[PDB]
């Protein structure tokens, strides 16, 4: 075992789960789902005695909410049994325990409505509403709604009562920021483009309105159910561990089409 | 942030 030395002692047996995914979406302008998956990892902060015996389990549902992995790949110390449990001696400190990936029942947990309205050919009205779809004690941090605008754009008006927004005329869209939102809520920008004339032929191909949000859940579905520790040499049972897990979902591609 | 594996 050339991945953990052999005199490892701790007073406080410790480990620490972080479960981090990026959720990938494409939306159709009539809300379809036009492609979404997850890309995860699980890495581990293992702080223990000895050489021990830990067993991850998940809600995996080939095995309550149950998930769907489509692949994984392991780190080298796991024991590939197809019972599917997942057996390792971690390494000591912090290491990517698995990598996966998920394409069906995914939590999205933001819904964008865009609403646009050309006025004559002087000017864009344009509205666009999030909802947070998850448990409304949960909060999502650091959430960005990106709307394009077009390159004949004189200016820009906006207001929104949640956040600040900018137009950021070299990037060509107005960025709406927001610090927290809670799950099961709604937010709604409006924004007012001014276009200059152009050439009336060439028209515009809306490019999508995308976001970056973080959020303290698995957009998988994935729960840790357990994480057992057995070291059968050392006098230190499994409930003397203490033990953590975090979620921290982020998007991708979050693209919604107007 | 961390929370308790119940």
């Amino acid at each position: 075992i050339g991945w953990r030395r052999e005199g490892i002692k701790y007073r406080r047996n410790e480990l620490f789960l972080d479960v981090l995914e990026s959720v990938n979406l494409l939306m159709s302008p009539q809300g379809q789902v036009l492609s979404a998956h997850v890309s995860g990892r699980v890495v581990m902060k293992s702080y223990l005695s000895g050489m021990p015996e830990c067993k991850f389990g998940m809600n995996d549902k080939i095995v309550k909410q149950s998930i769907a992995i489509d692949d994984c790949t392991f780190h080298q110390c796991v024991r590939l049994s197809k019972e599917r449990s997942i057996s390792f001696i971690p390494p000591d400190g912090e290491f990517e325990l698995m990598r996966y990936r998920t394409t069906k029942d995914i939590i999205l947990p933001f819904r964008v409505i865009p609403l646009v309205r050309e006025v004559g050919r002087t000017k864009l009205e344009v509205k666009v509403v999030i909802k947070s779809n998850f448990k409304p004690s949960l909060l999502a941090q650091k959430i960005e709604v990106r709307i394009p605008t077009p390159l004949n754009t004189s200016g820009v008006q906006v207001i929104c009562m949640k956040g600040k927004a900018k137009y950021k005329a070299s990037e060509n869209a107005i960025v709406w920021k927001i610090k927290r939102m809670a799950g099961m809520k709604e937010s709604q920008i409006s924004a007012e483009i001014e276009l200059l004339p152009t050439n009336d032929k060439k028209k515009w191909a809306r490019p999508p309105i995308s976001m970056n949000f973080e959020v303290p859940f698995a957009p998988s579905g994935l729960k840790v159910r357990y994480l057992k520790v057995f070291e059968p040499k050392l006098n230190y049972s499994d409930h003397d561990v203490i033990k953590w897990v975090r979620y921290i979902g982020r998007s991708g591609i979050y693209e919604t089409r107007c | 942030q961390y929370k308790s594996i119940l």
